[PDB]
């Protein structure tokens, strides 16, 4: 994967983990 | 609170270790009992709940687990 692709994937991973935390916390 | 089908989709995504995750064709290949609409709905649910995310584009998915 390119640098740019890894940067985007990591941003997506963090967004999803964030949504998961919100759901686990509600 | 996953349906049987959402759990099946999620398990397939969890099992793919590629850094870009699996793609929508991998799901269609394996989930031969499900309509395309059901697979898509499950991907939407899993994504909204934070179980998965898209990676290189909207057709590739990896699990958070």
């Amino acid at each position: 994967l390119t640098e740019e692709q890894r940067k985007k994937i990591e941003e997506n991973r963090q967004k999803a983990l964030a949504r998961r935390a919100e759901k686990l916390l509600a | 609170g996953l349906t049987v089908a959402q759990n099946q989709v999620l398990n397939l995504i969890k099992a793919c270790p590629r850094p870009e995750g699996l793609n929508f064709q991998d799901l269609k290949n394996q989930l031969k009992h499900m309509s395309v609409s059901s697979i898509k709905q499950a991907v939407d649910f899993l994504s909204n709940e934070g179980h998965i995310y898209s990676t290189v584009d909207d057709d590739h998915f990896k699990s958070t687990d």
